[PDB]
DNA sequence: TTTGAAAAGCAAGCATAAAAGATCTAAACATAAAATCTGTA
């Protein structure tokens, strides 16, 4: 039978499409779930990146603090700490369902805070004071579709695999039908919280009202980005059913990001290594060398990062870009290779911060060709005249060909006309566009300094600054010759 | 260590292909555009290359035959493939199906597949990929040409197989979208008049002195037979180069279409005479002859429908009123000025149904119970709906068309000469209507 | 000498690398024997040759394609746009313009 | 036979209706691998 398409890549996973709910014949023909060999819990990649070292690495005076200075390695979040573990203990020995919401900016430890109350809870799991619970992580990020938390929480559950359809009524026939007595606690974190709204908000409405049957004893960690996503996002039912306390994590002060960063260097400040004058590397206890990073340094970093993000993050980083810079100038200077006092100062942190601040974009016009010069000039000066943000191309051929041909007793003109206008050769008539028009036109395009519209006639057609103008005012007058007309 | 064909006109183009064109991986480009207008030669000298280097292994690919982008990616897949086979017989190899190739990453797995089963091969070769008019793609984007760039960078480096594209445009401004690229590109310019003859010449003399028709002209009534054809083809020339520019392909057809008639007229005297042939077939020479029922009620409610677009509804009034006033009341003035550009030049106005019946009634051909003016039936309706799936009318809306609401209005769809010609087919003065507004 | 000067040109209109080696190449490989590659790097002549075919096709080569009548009529079509405000014409009002600048040569 | 004067005409102004189309989205039409059902052996 002949199709009138194919589908030649179609590759299905093997899920049942039974849901939970007709796995037993009564309420009371399920058995107690606690004690199945696949409920709750009961990898095979991590030896396929295995080698053989056949080399020795040198590890210098610095590298020790850039490894450290890492964010896989709780000092300033004890009151939000306090909040989520008391909350979550709560609902864990009185078999309660709960929710509690986090929300906060970017690297302010939500999910560090969250990661360590269940690593504390299990803890206290395992001296038998509290009933014990399956944690599970559920990154709305980390999911191709939004429906397949259907799919993951059910999974980690039962030990099943379904589709997301039969998942969901399955978690839906588990979390109120099944008795508590047969049941075990589950501690879901729902980090990414957007991520995971769709239109239709069944998912949200699903998650949120789980936590409000009486049988179902899960308790629902929701991290959010802002504190006003219910009231934004989504309806009355699943903002009342959130709920009214909600945790907010603020940005670090400088004096938290400072306490953090000295954390992570508390043992390696005002220390000695052993280090080898051949080959470059050093030991923790042939020179002693005293590794310092100065506390100014440190404080200055963080009241920057503290004023503009107030995450950890950056401090981190700028931390570790300035032991980078440090330690390449270190292997510059003594000559070592990738097989007495060392100092992070403040002028490493000062390059680090200004790195990410000094404007190649006014840098990049100045490096440019003439003729891509003479266009940004030509279109400032549409922009000077007429008043208008928008410039038809045509107008800027035209008053191109008008600054050449005004302006000629200038020396630079006078040699740059012909190669503008014929490439520098006879047998070349002379062309109605500048040589390399559209090269630098196109150029200018990718660089996102031009926006253009999108249209078939080349001379209606409108060309927009998306750069701000007096960068390119101050670009084109460092041009001399530009400047100079 | 290439070999440069001869080709008449395309001398720098040929050198370029030589130069760029080559068995050795390493100084071949990954990508090569020819670009040139539409019969500038670019298949010919790039036939007439491929076909002096025989060592050189070329795939011809017209897209113009495959549409879209995903016939396009299949057919480089099995075009590749059966290349391949064919080249090497002695290599076994696993036959990947073409139409498991639905995304570009598709054809890069694919053709890793392809070309990892060919390492038994002693030395490195090209595979050239020619794309012979790659803008004529009928659903084309600006970024379809930028995944076929970038392609060679996914495929693997020290491969036996190294695939090189070689592409062909045709209009100035898509080449112009990706000059930023730095691709090697060959133009072919449009060609004079002179070297249009000598093509024409070099390539039709011989189809014209062996065809049928002189060969029975010639019992009925060889380099004089080819002079005979080549005058002729130079008179074409002369006579319709204004017509068709430097188009081959045009004066090709028209070679083709005034040759028997030519011939016809070929006499003992005329045969070593070109002057007096020429003044015995002139009319060939004169027209460029290039070319290949309906109701009363449709013409005159078309005639109507015209009347209604280009003319105002304020001035119909002092135009088509002739009926004796009961009632004391002036008719319409007129119009005072004449209008400085012909309304026909432009696009028809949008008129309403009652008007335009209006005008079809007071110019319809024509005692106390007659009634002689023609009402609005069924047959009028039925004509005008007939006169709209013609489209010799048209309206505002063509996909789901509301007949019956009084915002879609009405306008004529064919233009002055249709019209003219239907006014004549009644004995309609219709050009009285228009000879005293401009 | 006159590769300093296709540098010099261009650095001031294109100042990119591969654009040179793209006209680079074929003066390379054009060359039968080692004088005439020699007298090819001191000449330049092909570069200039080069230069004349990458804009062969824009609109002044193409205008240079037109027949007499062509031109007439893209003549008579850029007056009339000239003369509109929008810059729109069709074929209607360009033919008409046609005739009267042939019955004015005539 | 004049007269003139209210009806008709023309152009500028400007608010607004509408044509064209860019962008998208639902619905019919279409295919397909894995699971589930089902009628016997
Ligand atoms: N109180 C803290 N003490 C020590 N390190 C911290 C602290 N807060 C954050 N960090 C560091 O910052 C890293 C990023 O923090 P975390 O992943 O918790 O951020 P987040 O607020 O969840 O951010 P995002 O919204 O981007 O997910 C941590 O892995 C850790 O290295
Ligand atoms: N230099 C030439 N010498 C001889 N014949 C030629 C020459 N150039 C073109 N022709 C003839 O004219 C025909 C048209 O040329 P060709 O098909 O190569 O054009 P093209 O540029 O590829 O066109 P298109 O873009 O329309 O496909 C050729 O098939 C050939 O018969
Ligand atoms: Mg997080
Ligand atoms: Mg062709």
């Amino acid at each position: 039978v002949i199709r009138k398409f194919t589908k030649k890549n179609v590759a299905r996973a093997k899920k049942k499409y039974t849901p939970f709910s007709k796995r037993f014949k009564s309420i009371a023909a399920i058995p107690d779930l606690t004690s199945l060999p696949e409920f709750y819990g009961n990898s095979r990649f991590e030896n396929k990146l295995k080698t053989t070292q056949k080399h020795q690495i040198v590890e210098t005076i610095f590298s020790k603090v850039k490894k450290q200075l890492n964010s896989s390695y709780l000092p300033a979040r004890e009151n939000e700490f306090a909040s989520i573990y008391l909350s979550a203990y709560s609902a864990i020995e009185s078999d309660s369902a709960t929710t509690i919401y986090v929300a906060g900016t970017p690297g302010v430890g939500k999910t560090l805070t969250v990661r360590e109350v269940v690593k504390e809870l299990l803890s206290s799991s395992a001296q038998r004071e509290i009933p014990d619970f399956l944690y599970v992580e559920i990154n709305g990020l980390k999911m191709v579709k939004p429906t397949d938390c259907y799919e993951t929480l059910w999974n980690k559950v039962s030990g099943e695999r379904l589709t997301w359809a039969a998942s969901m009524e399955s978690l839906e026939f588990y979390f109120k039908r099944v008795p508590k007595n047969k049941k075990k606690t589950i501690v879901v974190l729902l980090d990414e919280l957007d991520a995971m709204v769709t239109k239709s908000q069944d998912i949200m409405y699903n998650f949120f009202n789980w936590t409000t049957y009486e049988n179902a004893k899960l308790i629902v960690i929701a991290v959010a980005n802002t504190m006003d996503l219910p009231e934004r996002q989504l309806g009355n039912k699943i903002t009342s059913r959130i709920g009214f306390t909600r945790i907010m994590f603020t940005g670090y002060t400088h004096e938290e990001l400072k306490n953090i960063i000295d954390l992570r260097l508390k043992g390696l400040n005002d220390s000695f290594f052993y280090v080898d004058t051949k080959t470059g590397n050093a030991i923790l206890i042939v020179r002693k060398v005293r590794l310092r990073m100065s506390a100014d340094a440190i404080e200055i970093a963080s009241r920057k990062v503290a004023s503009v993000s107030g995450d950890a993050r950056r401090a981190l980083k700028v931390c570790k870009r300035a032991a980078e810079i440090a330690e390449k100038h270190y292997m510059a200077k003594h000559g070592y290779g990738y097989d007495g006092v060392q100092t992070v100062h403040i002028t490493h942190v000062m390059k680090a911060l200004n790195e990410t601040l000094n404007s190649h974009v006014i840098t990049f016009m100045t490096r440019l060709s003439f003729t891509a010069k003479l266009f940004i000039y030509a279109l400032l000066n549409l922009m000077k005249k007429n008043g208008s943000q928008e410039q038809e191309l045509g107008d800027i051929v035209d008053e191109i060909k008008l600054l050449i041909e005004v302006n000629g007793s200038n020396k630079f003109v006078m040699e740059i006309a012909k190669t503008l206008f014929q490439q520098g050769s006879d047998n070349i008539s002379e062309q109605l566009r500048i040589i390399s028009w559209d090269f630098v036109l196109n150029q200018l395009l990718d660089a996102g300094i031009l926006f253009k519209q999108t249209m078939k006639n080349d001379r209606i057609c409108c060309v927009k600054l998306n750069i701000s103008v007096e960068e390119a005012k101050r670009a084109m007058n460092e041009d001399e010759t530009l400047r100079n007309l | 260590n290439v070999t440069t064909p001869e080709v008449a006109f395309r001398e720098y183009q040929t050198n370029c292909l030589a130069s760029y064109i080559s068995a050795d991986p390493d100084i071949t480009p990954s990508n090569l555009i020819l670009q040139g207008y539409s019969g500038t030669g670019k298949t010919y000298t790039l036939k007439k290359y491929f076909n002096a280097n025989p060592n050189l292994h070329a795939v011809w690919l017209e897209p113009v035959e495959l549409v879209s982008w995903k016939p396009l990616l299949q057919a480089i897949a099995r075009t590749v493939q059966y290349k391949l086979k064919t080249l090497y017989p002695n290599i076994p190899t696993t036959d990947y199906d073409p139409l498991q190739v639905e995304e570009p990453f598709l054809l890069v797995k694919t053709l890793h597949n392809i070309f990892v089963q060919y390492e038994s091969l002693q030395e490195k070769t090209c595979l050239f990929l020619i794309l012979d008019g790659f803008d004529s793609l009928q659903d084309l984007d600006a970024a379809l040409f930028n995944k076929y760039i970038k392609l060679n960078e996914l495929l693997p480096k020290d491969s036996k197989i190294n695939i090189k594209f070689i592409y062909t445009m045709l209009e100035t401004s898509f080449l112009q979208r990706y000059s930023t690229h730095c691709i090697p590109t060959v133009m072919f310019p449009r060609y004079n008049v002179d070297e249009v003859s000598t093509i024409l010449v070099m390539s039709r003399c011989g189809e014209l002195m062996e065809d049928s028709c002189l060969r029975k002209r010639i019992i009925e009534e060889d380099d004089q037979f080819q002079n005979v054809a080549a005058n002729f083809i130079h008179l074409i020339v002369q006579a319709f180069h204004s017509y068709t520019g430097n188009d081959i392909f045009a004066l090709n057809d028209l070679i083709d279409f005034k040759w028997p008639k030519y011939v016809s007229r070929i006499t003992k005297e005329n045969i070593f005479e070109p002057l007096a042939l020429y003044k015995s077939a002139i009319k060939l020479f004169l027209s460029t002859d290039d070319n290949l029922d309906l109701s009363i009620i449709s013409k005159y409610l078309l005639i109507a429908s015209y009347i209604c677009s280009y003319l105002e509804p304020r001035y119909d009034a002092s135009i088509f009123s002739r009926k004796t006033r009961i009632i004391q009341g002036r008719a319409a003035y007129g119009r005072r000025k004449k209008k400085e550009v012909n309304p026909r030049y432009l696009q028809p106005s949008l008129f309403a149904i009652e008007r335009l019946l209006a005008i079809f009634q007071a110019i319809f051909p024509i005692a106390l119970r007659e009634e002689s003016l023609m009402k609005a039936n069924i047959e009028v309706f039925q004509n005008l709906s007939e006169l709209h799936t013609l489209k010799l009318i048209a309206t505002t809306m063509n996909k789901n068309i509301d007949y019956l609401s009084p915002k879609v209005r009405w306008k004529v769809n064919v233009p002055w000469e249709i019209i003219k010609e239907i006014s004549e087919s009644v004995h309609f003065n219709i050009s009285d209507y228009f000879s005293d507004i401009h | 000498s006159n590769l300093n000067r296709h540098i010099r040109m261009n650095f001031e209109t294109f100042r990119s690398l591969p654009t040179l080696k793209n006209s680079i190449i074929p003066l390379v490989a054009t060359s039968k024997n080692f004088g005439s590659l020699c007298t090819a790097i001191k000449s330049c002549s092909f570069l200039d040759i080069y230069n004349k075919n990458q804009l062969s096709n824009n609109l002044t080569g193409r205008l240079q394609s037109l027949s007499d009548l062509e031109l007439a009529i893209l003549i008579s079509a850029a007056r009339v746009a000239l003369r509109a405000k929008d810059g729109s014409f069709n074929f209607n009002l360009a033919y008409a313009e046609y005739e009267k600048m042939i019955k004015a040569i005539n």
